[PDB]
């Protein structure tokens, strides 16, 4: 809690499709949306 | 992270199909793993923005977005009522995968630096036409009111048949049958009334926007010619459109702009009417479901539809002009956008401080991929991140959007660049000068001097710096690969300038002005804010008082101020299951801690929020109120409902002084301080508040191990604003006892040197990683969806500040 | 242009007539570029054309230009400087001596056409002589 | 104590037996969430024989409750861990430990 702590961590990044949905009084946007993600490959521990 | 029950639980593995459902009405976010329900939901979260699907990851994955339609075939049926996400692509956009708020990109000859991304708002989908009801038509306009009612419909039918649309009993776009191509007067009653209303509405909007109209011809106005449409343009039912024929008119540019505004207004009115009827937007048209590809505010509409609407309105304006009505365009009302804070908006990239040069002749290049607000030049090592480049004495830069040179202000210089132009910045510290070249040609001031800046004091040195505005892209070439420089040999090489990073074994590190607000200690020299550490007297506890230095004077800075205390209080790992002098046993066995905030008389209680914040608070909201606080409920139950837990998560636990100001005292300035006390039970997770001794109705519940920082948000209304009083109460320990281990049993209030007041700062310098993850995004197919791949690992050594959880 | 500049620097009557002409005719020197020896087109035209000349000299020659400048400071003649350079050719700065010369040589040899230059001794002594004379007289002028 | 929560499934058939050498990777965190040990950082699997009391009780029982190839989370209380004494300089007294264990193999 006193000395600064160090550790090796993985870089993380985010990806989105250019799909934007919201809610507002009088808006022209539908309110219910659905999508899916299928996981093809995952290396549980590529690093430590 | 909260564990969530689901059949056959397992961390996401290959051949797993996650299904995400967003219901903005509740609001709620629910999941489904391989078709099986996930017994947990997010709900009751903030809705002041646009939601997008997202996947976060480290290296070593391959995944595919399935968005429905031709952008990934769903493996499972969407729950009833939910629309596929591929329907949400805007009319002027193409579906594809993106990074989020990137400041860096790859490009043909190296990395590109990217300025802030200009993003839409949830309020950008609310059509907002101008009010046209009270605009009663003056006599001549009322006379012409229904005259356009027929003519516009005639033009509409004629345009349909010219593009090939031939009347039919019903709506069948394939064989092209359409029911509304019948005489306007006999057109179906609803559509005829709508057309009458719009024909009047064009004039009503002309007046509403401020246009000046007046009759100019009577006999020539009456003189009218129609169009003799042949059998090709005659209908299946035989009706012949008879639109007004007149081509003897021209259009002024102001009139074209007014045509654009009229088209915008008309489309927005139509969109509002359809929204009221219950329609919504969809990339794919669905009439039975009241989904329409055009149901979006005009600004976001596609170019072709804009042109069509503008053509119609332009024809109407031509009719009026030919009739002679002097439609003087309304006096343009000057206005700006000011969408954001200019000082904090443009992203600044500078070389690291260790690279500062204090001698020699140095050169580097900056290609402007875009043509917007970009600045490039030389900055001092102590460059601030929240000030525009060259607005102070810490940077000598060139802004080639309009051709200005910036240092302690702006001045015309050089010429604006174009896309692809390379600005060569040169600094000569032997002569103390700065030179700018555009595409190899030196830029000269209006006077005629070759140098941009002169008599430059060396000081601590200079660093390459650039600033990109929202939506701008640049390419910074510091010259490590001397062959990469494009205009060095033409200008600078013979003059003896040396590429900034010529003899460097590795690329130069850069830092960028990250716009994530962070709490930093109040500067000891701050022009406007002063914090005084008052000692504890016999009848007063230790205090930290804030005073506005420059109150009630010109140059005064009055704006929201977010303050916290440097150290947190941490709730216990496990919560308990289920005179005015302290009693030793009670005080030594208690786990409740207290601290007060004294809002000084003069400081309006309605402009002060008192409470706690977690390490996660990062909002520099200039219009803050308790409705802006982040909040979300995570609810977990069994298969057949049976909610098992419902936890509320937030980062700001505060109360409003307006809750305590009394209605009698409301509307007048009070002459008494307001003391808001905050109590936290570190063993039960309960947080309560008191006002002037009396208890308040607000109470919060947190989870074990939670870290809370004492905090106060205030809009200064007086030279004395607030005072953190780190005192105690009967049988209640002071804050120091919870903050400091050595004082865990000491009931004497203390304010050690570490405990200090910190304020929220909107921008801070942040190091740019030298290597970035290589993410490959592509379209696997029409049924496979969109593939994201990342296979190369990448790590860093992180330094963790334990108290800030950062 | 360098020869004309050398004549301008040497002869003082030429400078006098230049100043006269410009003052009496009120010619706008700044307008021509886009009263002051700085705006004097005689030296300005040189300064404009100078990179063309310096591009000829390989960066190895820099030492030889320095030495020729010393000769011109010692007030030698053109033949004196030519022979001085001819018998001091071996003083040619070696690229390995300095890292800066490394990348300067990289550029100079990479650019086409200069691969065959810096070969023939009489050409080398010539180019260094002309460029050094021009540089020396330019220094003399820019000295106020 | 010890609570076992699966993260990734194993074969579900081959379970450790007394006298066998379990080869694992693990990452030890304190209940608060602070990492204090991880064999993956040393990049060498940890081998320990069951029944010889080489590792603490929480391991001895939790890993026995796992199957070859299974990744699990072991939550071990102080009594089933270094207890009141703790591990001077590493683990505070009376600390609950959370381990992300992966039973690589048996031998
Ligand atoms: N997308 C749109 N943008 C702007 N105005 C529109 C739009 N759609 C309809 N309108 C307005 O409504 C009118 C619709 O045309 P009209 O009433 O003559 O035909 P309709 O057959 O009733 O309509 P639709 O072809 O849309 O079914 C347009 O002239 C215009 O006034």
């Amino acid at each position: 809690e006193l000395l600064l702590q160090t550790n090796l961590i993985n870089y993380v990044t985010s990806i989105r499709p250019n799909i934007f949905v919201g809610r507002a009084e009088g808006s022209t946007q539908y309110g219910k949306w659905y999508f899916e993600v299928m996981v093809d490959e995952v290396a549980p521990f590529l690093t430590a | 992270a909260r564990p969530v029950t689901s059949p056959g639980q397992h961390l996401l593995a290959p051949e797993d199909v996650v299904s995400c459902c967003l219901d903005l009405s509740v609001p709620s976010i629910s999941f489904r793993i391989n078709g099986c329900p996930v017994q947990g939901v997010f709900e009751s979260f903030n809705l002041d923005g646009l939601f997008f699907p997202v996947v976060s990851f480290s290296a070593g994955i391959k995944v595919r977005f399935l968005l429905g339609g031709r952008h990934g075939e769903f493996k499972f049926l969407p729950p009833p009522g939910y629309a596929p996400c591929h329907e949400a692509v805007l009319p002027r956009e193409r579906l594809h995968l993106q990074p989020i708020k990137e400041y860096r990109r790859e490009g043909p000859r190296g990395p590109h630096l990217v300025g802030p991304s200009r993003c839409l708002s949830h309020l950008d989908f609310v059509p907002c036409p101008v009010d046209t009801i009270q605009i009663v038509l003056p006599p001549h306009l009322e006379r012409i009111r229904e005259k356009l009612a027929e003519n516009i419909h005639e033009l509409w039918a004629l345009t349909r048949i010219e593009q090939g649309w031939t009347y039919g009993p019903v709506r069948d776009d394939n064989k092209r049958l359409h029911p509304c191509l019948v005489n306007f007067h006999s057109l179906p009653e609803p559509e005829r009334n709508y057309n009458l209303q719009m024909s009047g509405e064009t004039l009503k909007t002309l007046l509403a926007l401020g246009c000046h109209v007046g009759m100019a011809d009577e006999k020539a106005e009456d003189n009218l010619k129609k169009t003799k449409l042949p059998k090709t343009y005659m209908m299946s039912n035989g009706y012949k459109p008879a639109p007004l024929d007149l081509s003897h008119v021209r259009l002024t540019p102001a009139q074209t702009t007014l045509v654009d505004r009229l088209a915008e207004n008309g489309h927005n009115v139509w969109a509002r009417d359809r929204v009221a009827q219950g329609w919504s937007y969809s990339a794919v048209q669905d009439i039975p479901a009241r989904r329409n590809p055009r149901l979006v505010p005009y600004r976001l509409l596609d170019e072709a539809t804009k042109r069509s609407n503008r053509d119609s309105l332009c024809q109407a304006v031509r009719t009026l002009l030919g009739y002679g009505y002097n439609i003087e365009p309304p006096d343009q009302e000057p206005s700006q956008v000011d969408s954001q804070s200019r000082g904090d908006r443009a992203r600044i990239f500078r070389a690291e401080k260790s690279y500062a040069v204090q001698s020699g002749r140095w050169y580097f290049e900056f290609e402007a991929v875009t043509t917007g607000e970009m600045r490039v030049g030389w900055a001092r090592p102590e460059l601030r991140p929240d000030v525009e480049l060259g607005a102070d004495d810490l940077a000598y830069v060139f802004n080639g959007h309009r051709g200005q040179r910036w240092h302690l202000g702006s001045e015309p210089f050089g010429r604006p660049w174009q896309s692809g132009d390379v600005v060569g910045c040169m600094i000569d510290l032997t002569e103390n000068t700065i030179i700018f070249t555009l595409n190899g040609e030196v830029l000269m001031s209006d006077s005629g001097s070759e140098t941009a800046f002169r008599d430059i004091e060396i000081g601590d040195g200079f660093l390459p710096v650039c600033s990109l505005g929202p939506g701008q892209v640049g390419h910074l070439n510091l010259g490590q690969d001397v062959s990469s420089l494009r205009f060095f040999a033409i200008c600078g090489l013979q003059e003896g300038f040396e590429p900034f990073a010529i003899n460097m074994q590795r690329p130069v590190t850069t830092w960028f002005s990250k716009s994530l607000p962070q709490f930093e200690p109040v500067p000891l020299e701050h022009p406007h804010y002063e914090v005084a550490r008052m000692d504890g007297t016999v009848d007063t506890p230790p205090c930290l008082r804030l005073t506005h230095r420059t109150w009630g004077s010109q140059n005064s800075l009055v704006e929201m101020l977010f303050l916290r205390l440097s150290l947190p209080v941490q709730f216990h790992q496990h919560f308990r299951c289920t005179d005015n002098r302290d009693d030793p046993e009670i005080i030594l066995n208690t786990t409740t801690y207290y601290y007060s905030v004294r809002v000084f008389a003069g400081q309006e209680p309605s402009c002060v929020w008192v409470g706690w914040v977690t390490p996660d608070y990062h909002q520099h909201d200039m219009s803050f109120d308790l409705s802006k606080v982040r909040a979300v409920t995570v609810t977990m139950g069994d298969e057949q409902g049976n909610v098992h837990s419902s936890l509320k998560c937030s980062n700001c636990y505060m109360v409003w002084g307006g809750d305590f100001v009394s209605p009698g005292q409301q509307g007048r300035i009070s002459h008494t301080d307001l003391v808001i006390g905050c109590l936290v039970d570190l063993a039960t997770g309960l947080m309560t508040f008191t006002a002037n001794g009396k208890e308040s109705n607000t109470f919060f519940q947190v989870e074990p191990n939670t870290k809370l920082f004492p905090a106060v948000f205030v809009l200064p209304t007086h030279q004395n604003v607030v005072q953190f009083e780190l005192g105690k109460q009967k049988n209640i320990m002071p804050l120091s006892a919870a903050m400091f281990l050595s004082e865990r049993k000491n009931p004497a209030p203390q304010c050690p040197p570490r405990l200090e007041v910190q304020m929220l700062m909107p921008v801070s310098w942040s190091r740019m990683p030298n290597h970035f993850l290589q993410v490959d995004t592509r379209r696997a197919g029409e049924r496979l969806g969109w593939a994201v791949q990342c296979q190369e690992p990448l790590m860093m050594m992180a330094l963790h500040i334990p108290e800030e959880n950062r | 242009v360098g020869e004309i500049f050398i004549y301008w620097s040497k002869s003082h009557n030429f400078k006098r007539e230049e100043q006269n002409f410009v003052v009496q005719n009120e010619i706008n020197n700044m307008s021509f570029l886009t009263y002051s020896v700085q705006t004097s087109l005689i030296v300005a035209t040189l300064k404009k054309m100078l990179p063309i000349g310096l591009n000829m000299c390989a960066p190895t020659d820099q030492d030889l230009i320095v030495l020729a400048k010393a000769r011109y400071a010692l007030k030698d003649t053109d033949e004196e400087v030519r022979e001085f350079l001819q018998n001091n050719l071996n003083l040619q700065g070696k690229v390995e001596g300095s890292p800066s010369l490394r990348w300067q040589m990289a550029l100079y040899r990479g650019v086409p056409g200069r691969e065959e230059d810096a070969d023939d001794p009489e050409k080398i002594v010539r180019r260094v002589q002309e460029v050094s004379a021009v540089l020396y007289h330019l220094d003399q002028t820019e000295h106020p | 104590g010890v609570q076992v929560e699966t993260i990734s499934p194993g074969d579900g058939r081959t379970f450790p037996k007394r006298g066998q050498t379990c080869v694992v990777h693990y990452t030890g965190m304190l209940e608060d969430g602070k990492k204090f040990d991880s064999s993956r950082d040393r990049n060498k699997p940890f081998k320990f024989t069951l029944g010889k009391q080489e590792v603490i009780r929480g391991w001895e029982e939790g890993v026995a409750q796992m199957s070859v190839g299974q990744r699990a989370k072991l939550i071990i209380s102080s009594d089933y861990a270094y207890g009141a004494t703790g591990h001077p300089g590493i683990i505070p007294p009376h600390a609950t430990l959370v381990f992300d264990v992966e039973l690589l193999k048996l031998e």
